[PDB]
């Protein structure tokens, strides 16, 4: 299995939110950031994948977040500016296999992470 | 043409028009004078001879824009039938002669279905049903003679008609004159310097003729990949074999030379 | 006697009128394919190219109620030519880089259909399939990599999958074996996967190789062991010679 | 034959076969007044062979061909040879197209089988083979040999000639390195060692033992000068009797095994 | 995937799924509200376009259990078509700067018989058209960027509609330092060892 | 993008046109030249290869104007020798990518230069 | 192109005609020696192959005439051994294309020498 351990919660402008990842992770490559609002259903915000450094996001949140990792330290960071309410929720990090569907599609990710709270 | 030989294989490339040619009383016609030439579907359409090569290993009709084929009827009621075919055909190889050798490859060609009962073969104007022999242009060979065959062949299910088509190759020598058999003659002259330098410079003279023997292990090794593994000893093993003879006694020699001077 | 003409009539009338275009039961539930591998061997497995070769006997089963008969007890074996002749899944491989069925000497296909409309259907397929390796441990690695099994068209309103048998749907993987290799453990799953034309089915079958050391140790270790023990023999070879201590 | 009906036979082994199908398919079919059909084929079959290499260069095989039907099981359609079992397998007798293996001859049976769609009736044939070692003896233990001989030769150059002693065992060294590499192309990855590997590894321990003995007498020849020498008088001999010894264990050993 | 990109041969070898739509009024159906789904060998009995790739070297669409097609008929008359391909697909390569390079592929798609006054191409979604980038496991290289382009181009035939799909490709360095670039300083160094030893020995220093 | 200027436009006999290229050429490996008296079309000149050589005319142009390239200096030249009153038009320097269509139309070419005059 | 020149012509027995090719002869791997007479048509003779030696013959002339040649000189002889009256006629040398047609047709030869006649 893979685990991953979140960071950066809270209320805020601009901020960093941090997912470190452990395990069988070379089997995973893909790892995508999804938030949920109160009441509302899972929204994806974007993805980065292993030793590739491609990423892709929601177009929402494109020119406003950007999305980067560190492949020897096994942790992915997204980062967020002109923070605004709208996007307050609790943001999640998780992991795609390889051969999984699509990105934007949260049905695809089998490991989760904390569901860290930010707030604005 | 033919187009590659390969000892590794034990076979060889054959680019050929084959040609066929009988009676057919049901397709005689009459009130037109011409030679009736039909698109080669027609071939769909009508009954043709199971004719194949016993010994091919891997064959293909030409298809490039349509499918190579030719069919030509006459009032009589005789069909011409006329294919391209590239065929790749076994050729077991008698390699103990080698690369002095001349290897006699083959074409046998043989009805499938009907026995002699029901269908024979003939070449249409005998020695000269082949041609194009003289446009065959192998590097490695050049073709002493072609010769023609008929025979019957029996099976337990019945005699069938065979024709065989057969090549005289022969080696050219002048690739390995230039490529192995000189560097080996070269490696051998150079073990002859030992015996000019004094005898009391060791590390020359131990220097060079181990630089000789290992050259020679390593061509001895290198010529083996390039042609089938088969468990005897060639014309050029045998050469290969003797230069190493020649090269190690040229070392035993300074052997029997330090060991006289130093010690005995 | 007559039930030569009695099977042929019946085979006539379940094929009279029946349409290859609609799956079974076309706009009501999904048709439940259960599935089976007979793994017959697994070919080279290759770092170099990241994949391996995989042949195996790959069976399906469904019922197709259009193809039910009551006047003949057998279970009806026809001949092959019959698939071309009725409808039948999808299935592919997805990670799959190159793959045939075999044609020895007719094309290895099978139907065989029962009273109560199943249909039993079977192939025997040589598969190269693209395999990842994490070679970051090589060669004391143990490599993880699977063959994936969807339907191309048809989502999960359409088809569902499954592993016709549970764990013990999959065979022969417990017997083959691998000169580089040993299978430790072999897992079968079943899940859907999303894409923006919908959601479709697919089953997963994965190997988790174990390495075996010891042509690597006959290879790589005792050849680069016996040069570094072969320098140490300098410093027992006197320091007044140059010349061989230098060579 | 497209429009009759034929039995599904198909062959267990197969990796990649060939129907030919050159100037019309390669088929005959016959039909007898009373119905029987005959029905026949030119196939090329690449059959999988599982065989051990264990005695790699002198070993001997017996690859399978196992063919049945493919849907129809064992209680609809079996299979027997056609003139009695020695009498239905025929090999043409010009038809060896062997390089290095022998086909000593083949013995044919006939097996029951289940599986997750029934019962079948397998063919089987097993064809006998056994490596012909010329090519090995002097592609790779010739140049062992060699190279063993090789290193002995330098117990005769005096002790102080240190740079030739020492190029005489470094490049012998070098010559069994690389012949033990080379030898490994000619195989699969086995993961375990076969005969020609003991047979390179002992000649290996030779050569290498032929340069420390050299190392050990340029150590004592500084170090306590001389009697010494005694170790160059017997190392002469012990090694070729050794190495004889060797070959005289090994070779009684693999051909009779 | 890309399974491969090689210089020795200016290529590179790509596996995708190709999808088309069109609107046929011919197909256009009522009294269904589902979208029929049906069974691929369909696609033999329509029109269906002549789309090809110009710089393909060759490629073959998959064929294991069935012909990997899909039809989807909607009940206005549109068209879902798709297919599983795999091509090998030719890439001429600068590489006046090897190791450090930068290399640009594309794929170049159009229409073989029909022409701008008979078809049109687009990109369906716009840049959004192509996804799968992001798993692009590439060991030698990796994806800088990708963009979409889409023209008339004209021949003496006539003008074709055509879209193209590009590739930015940026080098893993890390190879050649331990392949190519550590021997050869590691080398250079080992021959400064000669000054080092006494001058008088002129067989090592030679050697 | 590549970048193309033009030099050696006047009143003119004979005359050199001479046309300058910058950037990532090796893209776009044809150069091609164009013309268009005051109320015509758009006609073809001729066309040269980078690193290749090769070279195709107008018939029009035939045997009388050259194409000449330099890869180092990345230039292209073409030689308004033999010049006739019915050569008088602005001359447009151009590039073509390496799978664009026939090189007689100027839909093909993607990159153009100032148009340079010449007259007599 | 190639250039083919003849000797070995005039009034007669036993004879040899020669013929001497230069130019890119490694097009034109097949040389063919034709003749003809006041009428008649023109005869097939022989032909012969650079750097392969084979050759065959007309049955007029089978076992009587041979044909050898000299790849070093580029030169191709004709042994006319055992004339006879009928043999009156100039004799051609010419040059067979690669991929032409048959031997036994004069129309697949391209280059054709000046003609010895000869009179028995
Ligand atoms: C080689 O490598 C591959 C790839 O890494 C390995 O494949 C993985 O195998 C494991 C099992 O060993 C798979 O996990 C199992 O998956 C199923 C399916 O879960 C999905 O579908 C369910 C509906 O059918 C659904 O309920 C699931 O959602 C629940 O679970 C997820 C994950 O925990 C959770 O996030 C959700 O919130 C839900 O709780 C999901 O959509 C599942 O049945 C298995 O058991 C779990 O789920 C059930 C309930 O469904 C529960 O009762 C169990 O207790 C348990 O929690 C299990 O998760 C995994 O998905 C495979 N990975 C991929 C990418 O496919 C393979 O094992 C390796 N092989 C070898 C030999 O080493
Ligand atoms: C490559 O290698 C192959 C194989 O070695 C060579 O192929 C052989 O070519 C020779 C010719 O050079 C073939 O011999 C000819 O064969 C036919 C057919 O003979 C058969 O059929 C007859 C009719 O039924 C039958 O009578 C024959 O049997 C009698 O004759 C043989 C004579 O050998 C005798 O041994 C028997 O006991 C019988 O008495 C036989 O079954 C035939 O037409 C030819 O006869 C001519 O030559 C003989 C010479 O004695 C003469 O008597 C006749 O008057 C006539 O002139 C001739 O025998 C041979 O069959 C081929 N073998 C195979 C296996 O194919 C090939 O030549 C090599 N090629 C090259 C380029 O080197
Ligand atoms: C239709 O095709 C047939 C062949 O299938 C042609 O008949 C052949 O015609 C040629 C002349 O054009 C004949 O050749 C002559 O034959 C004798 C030897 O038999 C010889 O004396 C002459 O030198 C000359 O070559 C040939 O015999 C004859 N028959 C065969 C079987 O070839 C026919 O002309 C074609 N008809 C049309 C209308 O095209
Ligand atoms: C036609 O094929 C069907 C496929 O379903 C055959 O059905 C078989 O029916 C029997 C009887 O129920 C099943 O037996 C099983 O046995 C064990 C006890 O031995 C028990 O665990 C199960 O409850 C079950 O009864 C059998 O699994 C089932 N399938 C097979 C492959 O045998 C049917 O017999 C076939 N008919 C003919 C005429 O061949
Ligand atoms: C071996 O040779 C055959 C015959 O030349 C190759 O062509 C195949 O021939 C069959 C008929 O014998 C074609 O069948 C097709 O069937 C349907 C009706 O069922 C009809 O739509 C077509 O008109 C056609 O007759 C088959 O298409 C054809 N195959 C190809 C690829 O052209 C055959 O492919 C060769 N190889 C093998 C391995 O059989
Ligand atoms: C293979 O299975 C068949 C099934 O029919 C076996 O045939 C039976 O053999 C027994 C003796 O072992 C006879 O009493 C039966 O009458 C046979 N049945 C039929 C229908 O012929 C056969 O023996 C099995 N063979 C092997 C080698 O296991």
């Amino acid at each position: 299995q893979v685990q991953l351990v979140e960071s950066g919660g809270g209320l805020v402008g601009s901020l960093r939110l941090s997912c470190a990842a452990s395990g069988h992770t070379f089997n995973y490559p893909i790892m995508g950031w999804f938030r949920q609002a109160p009441g509302k259903e899972r929204e994806f915000v974007g993805a980065i994948s292993w030793s590739g450094g491609s990423t892709s996001y929601a177009d929402s949140v494109k020119d406003r977040f950007t999305i980067s990792r560190d492949n020897a330290k096994n942790t992915v960071y997204l980062e967020m500016n002109n923070l605004k309410p709208e996007d307050t929720a609790v943001y999640y990090c998780a992991a795609k296999g390889r051969y999984s569907g699509g990105l934007y599609y949260p049905t695809n990710y089998d490991y989760w992470g904390q569901g860290t709270q930010v707030t604005v | 043409s033919i187009d590659m030989v390969s000892e590794v294989n034990m076979d060889y490339t054959l680019t050929m028009y084959f040609q066929q040619y009988w009676r057919d009383k049901r397709l005689a016609y009459s009130g037109i004078p011409l030679n009736l030439t039909l698109d080669n579907r027609v071939a769909d359409q009508l009954w043709v001879p199971d004719t194949y090569f016993l010994n091919d290993k891997k064959s293909f009709v030409h298809g490039v824009t349509v499918k190579n084929r030719m069919i030509r009827l006459h009032p009589d009621g005789t069909v011409l039938y006329g294919l391209r075919i590239t065929t790749t055909a076994a050729c077991m190889m008698d390699l103990r002669r080698y690369p002095l050798d001349e290897q006699n490859c083959t074409l046998e060609i043989e009805s499938y279905g009907y026995t002699t009962d029901d269908i024979e073969f003939y070449w249409r104007g005998g020695d000269k049903a082949v041609t194009g022999v003289e446009r065959i242009e192998l590097p490695q060979f050049s073709i002493v003679e072609h010769r023609l065959v008929s025979r019957n062949v029996v099976f337990a299910t019945g005699a069938y008609p065979r024709l065989s088509l057969s090549f005289r190759l022969k080696r050219n020598i002048g690739y390995f004159i230039l490529q192995t058999y000189m560097p080996s003659i070269l490696i051998t002259i150079l073990s002859w310097v030992s015996f000019w330098i004094n005898y009391d410079a060791s590390a020359a003279r131990v220097a060079l003729g181990i630089t000789t023997v290992l050259t020679m292990t390593t061509i001895n090794t290198h010529l083996r990949e390039t042609l089938p593994k088969i468990p005897y000893v060639k014309a050029i093993d045998m050469y290969l074999m003797g230069c190493f003879v020649f090269v190690f006694l040229a070392l035993l020699e300074y052997a029997f030379v330090n060991y006289i001077f130093f010690s005995q | 006697p007559g039930n030569m003409s009695f099977v042929k009539e019946t085979v006539d009338k379940l094929l009279k009128g029946y349409d290859i275009r609609l799956r079974p039961d076309f706009g009501g539930p999904p048709v439940c394919v259960g599935m089976n591998i007979d793994i017959a061997s697994i070919d080279m497995v290759s770092e170099v190219n990241m994949d391996y070769t995989l042949t195996m006997y790959f069976q399906q089963y469904w019922r197709d109620k259009r193809l039910a008969y009551s006047g003949i007890p057998l279970n009806l074996t026809l001949d092959n030519r019959v698939a071309d002749q009725l409808w039948v899944p999808d299935t592919y491989f997805l990670n799959d880089k190159k793959s045939f069925v075999h044609g020895v000497t007719v094309k290895n296909r099978m139907i065989r259909l029962h009273p109560d409309g199943t249909v039993l259907y079977g192939l025997r397929i040589t598969t190269t399939a693209a395999c990842m390796m994490d070679l970051r441990r090589y060669p004391l690695d143990e490599q993880n990599c699977t063959l994936e099994i969807e339907s191309y068209g048809y989502t999960t309103d359409d088809i569902e999958f499954y592993w016709r048998g549970g764990d013990k749907a999959v065979t022969g993987v417990e017997r083959i074996e691998l000169p580089q290799f040993s299978i430790v453990e072999h897992r079968l799953v079943s899940r859907n996967v999303v894409f923006a034309t919908g959601a479709y089915p697919r089953l997963s079958l994965s190997f988790r190789l174990k390495r075996n050391i010891g042509y690597f140790i006959l290879q790589t270790y005792m050849p680069s062991i016996l040069i570094t023990i072969l320098s140490w023999v300098s410093f027992w070879i006197n320091y007044d010679a140059s010349a061989a201590r230098v060579a | 034959a497209s429009k009759i009906w034929t039995p599904d036979t198909f062959f267990h082994n197969g990796k990649k076969s060939i129907a030919h199908n050159m100037t019309t398919p390669n088929k005959l079919l016959r039909l007898e007044d009373d119905g029987t059909l005959l029905y026949t084929m030119r196939l090329t079959i690449s059959a999988e062979c599982p065989m051990q290499l264990e005695d790699f260069p002198m070993d001997a095989h017996a690859c399978p061909l196992k063919f049945g039907s493919y849907a129809y099981p064992n209680s609809e359609v079996v299979y027997v040879w056609t003139n009695g079992s020695t009498k239905s397998v025929v090999v043409a007798e010009d038809g060896s197209r062997l390089n290095q293996y022998h086909l000593m001859g083949q013995t044919v049976g006939t097996e029951n089988i289940s599986t997750s769609t029934g019962e079948y009736t397998i063919m089987t044939a097993h064809f006998h083979l056994k490596r012909k070692i010329g090519y090995f003896v002097i592609q790779t233990y010739l140049p062992c040999i060699m190279t063993v001989i090789l290193s002995q030769v330098s117990f005769w150059l005096n002790r102080e000639s240190v740079p030739a002693r020492t190029v005489f065992g470094v490049t012998t060294v070098l010559t069994m390195t690389t012949l033990s590499i080379s030898a490994r192309n000619s195989l699969p990855k086995v993961a375990y060692a076969t005969a020609m590997d003991w047979f390179i590894a002992v000649c290996y321990a030779f050569v290498f033992s032929a340069l420390i003995e050299f190392a050990t007498v340029n150590y004592f020849t500084k170090s306590q000068p001389a009697s010494i020498s005694k170790i160059d008088k017997m190392s002469r001999i012990v090694f070729p009797v050794l190495f004889g010894t060797f070959n005289l264990v090994y070779w009684a050993t693999y051909l009779n095994r």
